[PDB]
């Protein structure tokens, strides 16, 4: 197990300073460069950096210079990555990489290791609870659902019935909307026989503000 | 070991 | 320099994919070849054009020609969907002195679909605000998108007949349990641009072919 350790993914708010960290093992740490990659949720990949552990000789792409700094303790294989002062453009899943020199008569390096990511999240946003709609029966098969609006942070999970109801049901992912704050949906498919005989709740925890919702969905009489 | 080799006949460190 | 990739590339399960990799400075730059599933960390495919590290398959080869390198994939199966990044170096000495400035470039990616089933053409149904929503001083359209086949869509919403940008939010989809994807869109309005046009409409369009509801105030 050669490997590349990553710490934990965080929060923060614009203006605050930042360190990741990536965590060394398996193979001998000052010997080779390890870069640093930024990806965007449903991005491509963008480079940071490399640094060489041994004698901390680093190389910086130009959009990130003078931003960021690499910076590595070679006591406890250790390679760090920091902000003085965050931008909400500072999101992204940070990876940690290590170039291995490939040997031959024709040498070379590429990526071959690869951390687990750091997910950083740059935002004003406050912590709270998701409003909570219905979606009343459309159109058989019939769809219902709940709108579960505008809450902060992901994520929050969605039950029906308490659990119960778990056949015809698919809660989309999240998209996060302009104000910097998330909404979902969770749709459930039915038999318009059921429809106004069964009955539909839709059981919404949002942890990290201690909130949860049931909401009663039902058609137009 | 610091070697980068970037591509034919070019070499860094 | 840049690398440029097609953003996507569609193969039948069986049969071989390329993916392109141009750039300028690319006939004397070793390439490498990176894979990454949605969620997971990239993982080296292919390095110095056409070299393979361990464990990696043959049925994977790369090449390269003239400012253009490829990744080429045969028999392909599904689990080889996802996205696959290609990536070179710059050198250069800077104008005032001081040694060898290295960059590490990548291209944009390519997403790999491998249609292990028929086309299925997507279910739209588009919810209006709900009466709570709008007690609240809130609207929200919905427009749910199912049962479709490959996973990519796009939308369009219109009100009345014009179409609206603003305020729009989409999902990229997801699998249902049936293996079909879904998607969802999502508009914002205030109560006042609701109760005043109409009607409003979420147009789908896959695969060249769209799908559309419409939806009026009550």
């Amino acid at each position: 197990e050669v490997q590349l350790v990553e710490s934990g993914g965080e929060v923060k708010q614009p203006g605050q300073s930042l360190k990741i960290s990536c965590k060394s093992s398996g193979y001998n740490f000052l010997d080779s460069w390890i870069g640093w990659v930024r990806q965007i949720p449903g991005k491509g990949l963008e480079w940071i950096g490399i640094i060489y552990p041994d004698d901390s000789d680093a190389h910086y792409s130009p959009s990130f210079e003078g931003q960021v700094t690499m910076s590595v303790d070679k006591s406890i294989s250790t390679a760090y990555l920091q902000w003085t002062t965050l931008q909400a453009s500072d999101t992204g899943k940070y990876f940690c990489t290590r170039l291995y020199l490939f040997e031959g008569a024709q040498s070379s390096n590429a990526f071959d290791l690869w951390g687990q990511g750091t997910m950083i999240l740059v935002s004003s946003g406050t912590t709270k609870g998701p409003s909570v709609f219905p979606l009343a029966p459309s159109s058989g098969t019939a769809a219902l659902g709940c709108l579960v609006k505008d809450y902060f942070p992901e994520p929050v999970t969605v039950s029906w019935n308490s659990g119960a109801l778990t056949s015809g049901v698919h809660t989309f992912p999240a998209v996060l909307q302009s104000s910097g704050l998330y909404s979902l949906s969770s749709v459930v498919t039915v038999p318009s026989s059921s429809l106004g005989t069964q009955t539909y709740i839709c059981n919404v925890n949002h942890k990290p503000s201690n909130t949860k919702v049931d909401k009663k969905v039902e058609p137009k009489s | 070991r610091k070697r980068i080799r970037v591509g034919p006949g070019q070499t860094v460190y | 320099y840049l690398l440029t990739q097609p953003p996507s590339v569609s193969v039948s399960p069986g049969q071989t994919a390329s993916i392109s990799c141009s750039g300028d400075k690319l006939d004397d730059k070793y390439v490498s070849w990176y894979y990454q599933r949605p969620g997971q960390s990239p993982v080296l495919l292919m390095y110095q054009d056409f070299k393979r590290p361990s464990g990696i398959p043959e049925r994977l080869s790369g090449s390269k020609s003239g400012k253009t390198a490829t990744l080429t994939i045969s028999g392909t199966q599904s689990l080889d969907e996802g996205d696959y990044y290609c990536q070179a170096w710059d050198a250069s000495t800077g104008v005032s002195g001081g040694g060898t400035k290295l960059t590490v470039l990548f291209g944009e990616g390519t997403r790999l679909t491998v249609l292990a089933q028929p086309k299925a053409a997507p279910s739209v149904t588009l919810f209006p605000p709900s009466s709570e929503e709008l007690q609240a001083n809130k609207a929200t359209l919905v427009c749910l998108i199912s049962d479709f086949y490959p996973g990519a869509v796009t939308v369009a919403w219109k009100a009345d007949s014009s179409p609206v940008k603003a305020g729009v939010e989409t999902t990229t989809p997801s699998k249902q349990s049936n293996n079909k994807y879904a998607a969802s869109s999502y508009l914002s309005l205030t109560p006042e641009q609701w109760k005043s046009h109409k009607s409003y409409s979420c147009q789908v369009t896959h695969e060249g072919s769209t799908v559309e509801k419409t939806v009026a105030p009550t």
